[PDB]
């Protein structure tokens, strides 16, 4: 994941 | 002087503040890059870091979790901004490394931490492009335990006729939040698909940033923050509502906008949500  | 970012007003948070509904005693996990606890406009209650290299969840290296936190619960005072739920008990759950990514295992660790430490609301202002059965199990378990689970829908825009909603946003147990601007127009980056549940302000959102700063960010992360804060306002008026009742209150009282594939149910109205859950009865 990564920041949205 | 305190500024109330327009997004807080756009969702009708201030009408609830005046009645004494501010998120008091509601525990909100910001599952993200951490939260700067030294910020004068944030009161961090606790939290955890699930990042191997990064033991401190109060060190926000990505300047992201702090911004999300401030939309959820920036303090009501004479400085800075104002949270949707300015009395909420704020938890820094760091699952994103300084490099800009995190493992789903670290997200699951945060979710399991949030169940074990009795968070009322999980906000996952993050996601990845592919699923995992493990991540779904984890958000399903959080929902089974009565946690309101909010996630950013993703920033992938349109892709022909396909859902571009990220994970864990895409899972039915999760409230998937897309981004509108101040005109209630969908932000071009906002992920689309039938998994989209609601919209909230996601463009030019002023919030807290590390080192006693403020700034505007854009993303479905900002939108999800509004909805997690909204969940906290609702629970500060209706503490025994189930997570399902809280979800229905937000989804069933929206301002309808465009097609459900692009806007879900439309823009949340936390004042309308706080009247009644509209789940069954
Ligand atoms: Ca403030």
């Amino acid at each position: 994941a990564a920041p949205f | 002087a305190q500024s109330v970012p327009y997004g807080v007003s756009q969702i009708k948070a201030p009408a609830l503040h005046s009645q004494g509904y501010t998120g008091s005693n509601v525990k909100v996990a910001v599952i993200d890059s951490g939260i700067d606890s030294s910020h004068p406009d944030l009161k961090v209650a606790g939290g955890a870091s699930m990042v191997p290299s990064e033991t401190n969840p109060f060190q926000d290296n990505l300047l992201h979790g702090t911004h999300v936190a401030g939309t959820v619960a920036a303090l009501n005072n004479s400085i800075g901004v104002l949270g949707v739920a300015p009395s909420a008990s704020l938890y820094a759950v760091k699952v994103l490394g300084a490099d800009g990514s995190g493992q789903y295992s670290w997200i699951i660790n945060g979710i399991e931490w949030a169940i074990a430490n009795n968070m009322d609301v999980i906000n996952m202002s993050l996601g990845g492009p592919s699923g995992s059965a493990a991540l779904k199990a984890a958000v399903d378990k959080a929902v089974a335990s009565g946690v309101v689970v909010v996630a950013a829908a993703g920033n992938e825009g349109t892709s022909g006729s396909s859902s571009t909603v990220g994970y864990p946003g895409k899972y039915p147990s999760v409230i998937a939040v897309g981004a509108v601007d101040s005109s209630n127009q969908r932000a071009s980056f906002s992920s689309v698909g039938p998994e989209l549940d609601v919209m909230a302000p996601g463009v030019s959102i002023q919030s807290t940033l590390p080192g006693n700063k403020y700034g505007a960010l854009f993303g479905t992360s900002m939108a999800s923050a509004h909805v997690a804060g909204a969940a906290a306002l609702i629970l500060s008026k209706h503490p025994n509502w189930t997570n399902t009742q809280v979800r229905s209150s937000l989804e069933n009282t929206t301002t309808k906008l465009g097609d459900s594939f692009y806007y879900g149910k439309g823009l949340i109205n936390v004042q309308a949500a706080a009247q009644h859950h509209h789940h069954h009865h």
